[PDB]
């Protein structure tokens, strides 16, 4: 549970001194691009149900063993729980790119859910591939400027793909 | 760590929903705040050492007994003055940290949460720190809306003290 | 009723504390939002009747079977069209209410909270309402940041539907 | 898994007592049920493939738009028909499983518990499955008390759908 | 739990029609003066501990029976609870003038606390006089401007005195 | 090669006469143009690589299908991106060449004269190049009269495309 600003504050307090000037110029540029961060975040957020349905749509086209009887996502209840797990992961990705820090995504999902999927018998590979495909579709949905002014989303495609790869690797 | 973006994420997480336009309103407001608050924090960083010494001298002026009586809680000896001005600089650094963070979170986590029992155990009067914070909020020399919210954070520290 | 000032008061009340600078940041942000959002809500109020008829005609166009088959859920007869366009106007009125309120609260309390079981009991496909909301968000004719957050509310209704 | 012997054991366990004559009444009743229900399940196993194809054809007949419009939820292409008739056979297999188990437990655990959110996420109308189950309960061709309780399970699936 | 905007929304929904134009001009003027309300609220909030200490200071100078042994606020624990009750009332006043509606003040205090003070044996008269004196001191602290751009706090003085009188009358 | 001095010589040659004051007026005008145009061409030479990558990324952003579908005309694979950004740099280099030459001659001889049949034979949409040239003319960052005539050359390329 950290912001960007609280991250700089905690680092400056562990140093024990005041915040240096270059960190303040970095935070000024962050405050200039934080809305920029946000535009992707809102256009990412508005299409979330389409994102998770298309992600499960491609995943269960790709691995039909999960839909097959005896598969892990075969049962209707389990399949609803599967879509719930995916939607939760996407929501915490949107939270982490809202606050601009991966510590919220770590705190809320990562440390426990790997052991949860081991204990449940859930294959970590399929949900890792699903989070990867969902992240690819999310950047693909974010990067297209439909009715939006001309700007630069470079570094924020960098950050969003970082968050999605952190989620997919912590899942394993 | 009560900062606006963190608490917006906490609201959206406890509700179990995605982010809405409410958090984006919170965000354009937070960026509006930080757009002056970061420069005001830099200005306080510049004037910090003289403000610390002036606050310590005003505290010695209003409470002259602390310089006189022998006691390890009082700043009669030199180590009391070193530790004393150290916690003056602690208070000022927490003010700058809350100016950067945009909320009362850093002072609430680094200062406020145990200050009452510490002043109870160590025989420190909180009125000394109230006098020092009053001198700081009088002498910080900012202007405008940055000055008003700086005074807001210092007054919050005062109300948390007594 | 998830509106920003209400949820700020709920945060400050559940924490048990007074209001801080965080809620004032929320407030200058909310006023920034409302300063365009109220005029955009008035403009939607002006264009409302033609938008409702256009959404109903687009829904009849994409799903032509609903005009043809006999069934009280389908709008084959005239009372289906009266009730149908009535709930089109319901959706548009909730969009304007969320534009005024500044959050998704009014649609969440008046539309979303029971819509799934209602469409389950009444054999109403939610895709009809998704098509109508898509036509509205295409044809509302606003511009700029008001248009983006209007599309945000309509997309929120779409994601709550399916 | 709401089956009569399982729920009798759950009653006796939650009460903390031994089995009484109540569970033995439940048992002679359950054996009376199974004494026809197993043969009826075998007869449904025999007629299953033609019932599945007839239900799919009746569903295409009542809802002809699903064969026409392009869409991955609709069975316009061939993979939609493979997956579609697969979930027809799923529904029929769950009916036979509840006929063997003697309670609505297998359909409640394999079908019902998530079907609403699945049809919400995938744009599947449940009325398609209601039409298919109505065709199955019309065309299963059983007779007598086995036919009545088969219709009971299918009507239970219908009421759980809409 | 209502705003000004949610109050107009609930009234317009009970009417069943859209919001009329004159209500929108009223809400536009409210959005213009809402900061005016916010500025007044902030200078009310910053002096809250001084307000409650001066209010109890004048009240226990005024009614020394409460400090007298056997009095309701005599015991140290009870006196701390007394100051806590007053600070809670001031906080919910600040919340109600934040949201611009008395429904939060009603919801959080009013309907129960009269019966609470009856059941406790708390004299409702003294706490009513204390809330009245606290409100008088609060408007007196708000109305003076020090280093603030000139503005009309007068519209608010009406509303703040309304909230304080509602609290004092619901206490009784 | 429609450059002003060349076409002045062509006019004087086709008329069969010597040079007059008209060509000298053309010349002091051309020198007036080149006196800023050469430095503007050097500035475009400096910013060229980042402009090429930004134009390619904007083209992938507005037309996301070209990155996805398999096809040798589309830039799904890596060789499509190498060749693609190569013709982005081709367009930018022709813009700089016309900035130096002082007329639309170099782009007319190196790009325009066959571009229609090439895009016809190769299944290349010219709208991709229109989007890239629009991004370049938005992001070149020049100012003043050099910026206006740079936009003139880019708009000429756009009108020659579609
Ligand atoms: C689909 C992508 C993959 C998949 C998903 C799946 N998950 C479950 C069950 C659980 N998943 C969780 C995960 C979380 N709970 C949390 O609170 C959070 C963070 C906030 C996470 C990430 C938990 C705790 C469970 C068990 C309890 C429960 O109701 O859901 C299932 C069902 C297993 C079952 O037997 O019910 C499924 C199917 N599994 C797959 O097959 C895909 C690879
Ligand atoms: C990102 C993938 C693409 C992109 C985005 C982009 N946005 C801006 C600037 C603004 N975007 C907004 C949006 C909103 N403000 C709000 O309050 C809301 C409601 C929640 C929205 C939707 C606004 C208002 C700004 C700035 C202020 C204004 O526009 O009036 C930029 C440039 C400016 C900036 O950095 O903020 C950019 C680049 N542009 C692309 O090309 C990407 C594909
Ligand atoms: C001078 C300002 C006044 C004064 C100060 C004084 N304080 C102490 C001892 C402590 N002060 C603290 C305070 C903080 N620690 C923190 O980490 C922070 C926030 C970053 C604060 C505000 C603590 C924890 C102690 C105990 C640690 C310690 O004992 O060193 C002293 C030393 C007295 C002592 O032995 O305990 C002094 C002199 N006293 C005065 O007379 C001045 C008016
Ligand atoms: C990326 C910008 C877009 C894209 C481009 C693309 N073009 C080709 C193939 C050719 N492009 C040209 C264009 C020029 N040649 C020139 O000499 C000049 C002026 C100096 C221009 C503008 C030509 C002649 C070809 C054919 C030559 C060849 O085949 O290599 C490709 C390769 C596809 C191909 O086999 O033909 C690509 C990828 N395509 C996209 O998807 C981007 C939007
Ligand atoms: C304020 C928020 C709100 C919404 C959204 C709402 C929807 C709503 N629509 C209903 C019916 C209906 N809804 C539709 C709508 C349609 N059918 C079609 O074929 C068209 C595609 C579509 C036209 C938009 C129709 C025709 C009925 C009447 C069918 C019925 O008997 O139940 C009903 C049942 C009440 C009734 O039977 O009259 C509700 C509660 N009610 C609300 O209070
Ligand atoms: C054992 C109990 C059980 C049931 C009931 C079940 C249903 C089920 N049907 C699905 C899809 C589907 N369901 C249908 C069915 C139809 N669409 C039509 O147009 C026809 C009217 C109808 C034919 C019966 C089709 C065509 C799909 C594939 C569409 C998709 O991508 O999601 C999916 C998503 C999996 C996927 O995408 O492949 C589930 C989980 N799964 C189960 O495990
Ligand atoms: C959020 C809204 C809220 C309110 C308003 C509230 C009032 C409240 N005041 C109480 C006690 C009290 N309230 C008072 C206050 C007063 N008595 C006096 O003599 C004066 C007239 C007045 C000072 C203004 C005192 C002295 C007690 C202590 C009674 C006791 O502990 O026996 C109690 C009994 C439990 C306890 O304090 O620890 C409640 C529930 N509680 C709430 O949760
Ligand atoms: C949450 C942190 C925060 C605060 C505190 C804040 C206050 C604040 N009060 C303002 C204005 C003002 N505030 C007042 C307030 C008053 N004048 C009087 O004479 C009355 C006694 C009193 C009300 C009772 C007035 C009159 C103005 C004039 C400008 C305006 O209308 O906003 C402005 C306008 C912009 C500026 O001053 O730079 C700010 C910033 N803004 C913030 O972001």
């Amino acid at each position: 549970m950290f912001d960007a600003f609280t991250k700089v504050v905690s680092q400056a307090d562990t140093r024990g001194e005041m915040l240096s000037t270059a960190q303040i110029d970095a935070l000024s540029q962050m405050v200039a691009e934080s809305n920029k961060r946000l535009d992707s975040v809102n256009r990412i957020t508005s299409n979330a149900s389409t994102i998770v349905s298309n992600a499960a749509r491609s995943l269960f086209a790709e691995q039909p063993q999960l839909i097959a009887p005896g598969g892990n996502a075969y049962t209707s209840r389990r399949m609803a729980a599967c879509l719930r797990d995916m939607e939760i992961i996407l929501r915490y990705v949107t939270y982490a790119v809202f606050a601009g820090d991966a510590s919220v995504l770590e705190d809320r999902c990562l440390n426990g859910l790997r052991e949860t999927y081991l204990a449940l018998g859930t294959p970590g590979s399929s949900v890792a591939v699903g989070v990867g495909k969902m992240k690819e579709a999310a950047l693909a949905i974010v990067n297209d400027p439909a009715g939006i002014t001309p700007g630069d989303c470079s570094a924020l495609a960098s950050e969003i793909a970082g968050y999605f790869d952190r989620a997919a690797a912590a899942v394993s | 760590m009560k900062t606006p973006l963190t608490e917006a994420v906490s609201i959206a997480d406890s509700q179990g929903r995605f982010l809405s336009s409410t958090e984006i309103q919170v965000a354009f407001g937070r960026f509006r705040q930080a757009k002056a608050g970061l420069e005001a924090a830099k200005a306080l960083t510049s004037k910090a050492d003289s403000l610390i010494s002036g606050a310590a001298q005003a505290v010695y002026n209003k409470f002259p007994y602390t310089t006189q009586m022998q006691g390890p809680n009082y700043a009669a000896d030199q180590r009391g003055k070193d530790k004393c001005a150290r916690d003056i600089g602690y208070y000022l650094r927490m003010v700058t940290y809350c100016l950067i963070a945009g909320g009362t979170g850093p002072m609430d986590e680094y200062l406020i949460a145990g200050i009452d029992e510490i002043n109870r155990t160590f025989e420190l009067s909180p009125s000394w720190y109230i006098e020092a914070l009053k001198y700081i909020k009088a002498n910080h020399g900012l202007s405008g809306d940055a000055a008003v919210e700086a005074n807001s954070y210092l007054d919050y520290a005062i109300n948390a003290l007594s």
